[PDB]
RNA sequence: CGGGCCCCGAACGGCGGCCCGACAAUAAAAACAAAUGGAGUAAGAAUGAUCAGAA
């Protein structure tokens, strides 16, 4: 009902590790590919381990339209 | 009106059976530049090639495979001619020129440079040649529109991903400075920025379908033109034709109408 | 709810350039794919996912 | 609920002007067509749906009384 | 409970990573994480300051940790 | 719920430890917590005004508290 | 005028009468030789003279070495 | 200045002259009067024109 | 000085004869001096939005007048 | 010096919402806050300086009488 | 004219200029004139007053 | 007086000959090196001993910092 | 009256410090604030009861290595908080950098590399430097003035050493480097304490291990109070104690009327 | 006829004397295809240990 469209996509955009740009609402912009994710807590891989929480994230652009 | 046309068609047979005879037979224009015909001035005196409506002129490198450039017009140009003094230039036939009245226009054609490290040198000798020449074009009162595939992107706005292209022939640091100084130092300028300073317009992208899904475009064609007709930039466009040349068709009005 | 499904499912029917202006003041103008209640995607460059609570103002070009 | 629902059906059938105020403090302006119960849509020549997540300060340019 | 979230916190916890905090507005937060719990996370430095869980945007450990 | 923002608070209400809290927006606030709940908090400043904890991002004391 | 640069420039240009290529902001070039200038214009004799304006002189540079 | 020289032996002379505007676009027609300030062609229309935005005078004829 | 335009300009409002200033930029704005003064003409268009000379370019009355 | 200025005083004391073009043609908007020999302050959301020899014209929203 | 700009510079708000060219500049105001505004942004890119059309600050002054 | 700071500057890219990069409000990039200036002209020293007016320069980018 | 005093003096390994008694000289003199610098030992060392000062709060952060760096400080009341690193390599895997934030001033430890001993310390302080001048550039704009309190290593005029002769190749009065404090000095608005009160000459921190130098005076001002424009108004003085060498440098001192507050 | 020169008033005007208006001479240029669009175009700093702004 809730994931019934971001879940699926998240994970085919995780599987295809397409390089990511997420965006941030408060404008910075961080890069990397996401290895796991959840429902209220997303993490990215990248040179620095990082966890980005659902709620500040505005945009999440990824490098290649995925289907 | 005033349009001009650039298809680097990188073989006028392939052209052909691609369609792009009847595009451009269809596509209403003033001059018509392809590069890269492939073939010889002989092959190019096949009434295919023949546009009706438009004038036949075509010089062809000392090997046919090696490059080769055409040039169609509307109009009978006051006269054709071709080469610059240069080896790399005369030897091979990249530049033809017509002449108009007040403005002639030329076919300019750069080699790729990316095949190998030989052609990388003869890309950069071909660059200091053709600067000076051009330096020695500076007072010159008839103005030039020199429509060719310079095979280099002045700016990143004109290829994303710039930071992989970096070290890539095509962006790499003295090509995109040699251009820079073309373009300021010397006052000439662009029709297409000028009108449109809008990125995510590029002409040759690689054949692969992949690319061509996301889009990895590089900008390899402009419309040098002297700073004379600057003032007279209708609109440029890129459109996306579907694989019919691998440079796609650059089109570019201009307010400045021509005469005989 | 009861108004936003149906004009937001309009919004696409009829193929409304739709933009959308983020909390900071940045202005995005995308074709929506798909909406959700939390996601909402526009078409740009790319497949840019939009979260539904960081959207301000949702101003159609007709 | 008591005081949100009376408030905006006055707003809507008295077709007052208001200037909705954004989080960010940008100050826009238009008449209101009709609202829900997590959103507003704002019509300013053309209509504009306007996120209550989004909106600090609803302040209406004519003096309402409540019903 | 959570799938990640909980776990990460846990492992962030036993072996006392320094982690940097990032606020949504902007500033950053130096210190171990002391404790944590739903809505709240504890943070152990000079002063046993306590974090909200609801303002963190991005939780960062200096050293790349894997549940 | 709460497991741990509430001993937190009851002891700070109790030992009145001076916290300053840093809200969301920048601006500074300086007070004790008289008294608390789950939403809003009671100061112990002159004006003793109510914050919000949706509006509030750290509580740092001025002297640590078990 | 305090320092007048321009002032020597331009009478170099003008005495030994060398081909100038006074460029435009709006893009033109207009060749030709100084014969002569004061404050607001500069006459340029190629066949007819020309009353180019100072102030939409974008540069000026000679097709011709001039020492100074 | 130079420029009055210039522009009263056009208006003596009646040459036809194309004035080039800081645009670009050429104007043409004869040059009635002129002062510091503007000039009053006589064109058709005679157009009048101020003098912080000339480029260049000549005329058509030697 | 200056002796050339007021008359010129006092007798195209006088009249109020139909004036089309075309601006450095290539935009028309057809309408009638309502005033004129140093640095400022005034328009009479349905707003009579006030114009800067050092922007203006050219003066042309659609209907030719009389010094 | 006789019709500038006051003309705009009165948009500044109205606080007349004026309409400015730059000489490029860019459209601005916002209250005249105060004027300048040289310069104005245009406040829209964020007050920008604009520069006089850059502007084009100055329409009122709205018709303004003068004194 | 001169308190507006002087109080941009010592402020160190950051300032967004428009050209008349419509160019975007970026960066912090170094220094000011009658005909120059010392933009200091990575290098000096001194700009002109003449060529100015708009001063951007990122917050009210 | 008017170049309290213009002048300054000049001389010191002068002086220094640091290779700049003159944009001018048509949007030409004019890369070279000052060779002289004054009032309102600037002597820019290149493949062609250039002359730009300082009314139609709209910035200056030196390529080093100075 | 309302006064605050600190101290920094390069140990270059705490233990030889605590071997001659440097606490109690330490523990002796009144102070508000201590910058040691290059502990060349671990955390817990200082955290040990016999490092650590009566009455102060103590933080310590070292390198991969104990013995290679590391900075330490004490301050005698509990600082609002504390951070360390810059984001950079060159000083998050050292422990070159250490900040204690209170009010305003934010004690801040800095330690540049020598670049005496082989070519790839050069190289680590020329990257160093550029890194440090970026930051700083791109700090410069910020509210909250700072107080670089570090150990620099480089000598920025002649009055900070005599002889510059044969100095030129020596390190401390490198070009480079030289430049660099000359840049971020003047050009970004930056001062020191020291040469604004006193422009006082063969007063020197740093001098070499032969006796003779010493005997001599061959010495050198590597230590400088690089502090934000905002606070050097408020400089009153600074001394130099010329006790006997407990390491490589000099115990710097210096007094503000500035009253600190948590 | 109208440009360059000196002469003279009170950075600012202008008048007489004149000269020239085809350079008492480039040790040389791998080459001079020929000397009004118009009512107005502005997508996101890999993150100040913490910004109250007035007649």
């Amino acid at each position: 009902k809730g994931h019934s469209l971001q879940d699926p996509y998240l994970n085919t955009l995780r599987k295809e590790r397409v390089p990511v740009s997420i965006y941030l609402v408060n404008g910075i912009k961080l890069q990397g590919q996401i290895e796991s994710f959840d429902q209220f807590v997303i993490l990215l891989k990248n040179t620095v381990s990082q966890m980005v929480y659902k709620h500040a994230i505005s945009t999440v652009v990824p490098s290649r339209p995925v289907r | 009106a005033m349009r001009i046309i650039s298809v680097n068609v990188n073989g006028i047979q392939a052209a052909a059976e691609r369609g792009l005879l009847s595009w451009l037979q269809a596509q209403n224009a003033d001059v018509i530049c392809l590069q890269d015909t492939r073939a010889s001035a002989f092959d190019l005196d096949d009434p295919s090639f023949q546009l009706d409506g438009y004038f036949l002129y075509a010089c062809d490198a000392e090997l046919p495979e090696q490059g080769g450039v055409a040039l169609y017009s509307r109009l009978q140009p006051k006269a054709v001619i071709s080469g610059l003094g240069f080896e790399t230039a005369d030897r091979y036939g990249r530049y033809l020129q017509a002449d108009f009245d007040k403005v002639s226009i030329a076919t300019l054609l750069l080699p790729s440079g990316q095949s190998g490290d030989e052609s990388l040198n003869q890309k950069f000798k071909f660059m200091d040649d053709f600067t000076h020449y051009l330096s020695k074009q500076r007072r010159k009162r008839r103005e030039y529109i020199y429509c060719g595939s310079l095979y280099v992107a002045h700016q990143k706005m004109d290829v994303k991903n710039w930071r992989e292209c970096q070290q890539m022939p095509g962006f790499l640091a003295p090509e995109r400075a040699w251009l820079d100084e073309v373009f300021g130092n010397l006052g000439y300028a662009d029709a297409l920025r000028e009108v449109s300073r809008e990125g995510d317009q590029f002409s040759w992208w690689p054949d692969s379908e992949q690319a061509e899904m996301l889009n990895l475009g590089w900008r390899f064609d402009y419309q040098v033109l002297t700073p004379g007709l600057r003032r007279f930039v209708r609109n440029a466009k890129l459109p996306r034709q579907p694989r019919f040349s691998q440079h796609a068709p650059l089109i570019v009005d201009y307010d400045w109408q021509l005469s005989i």
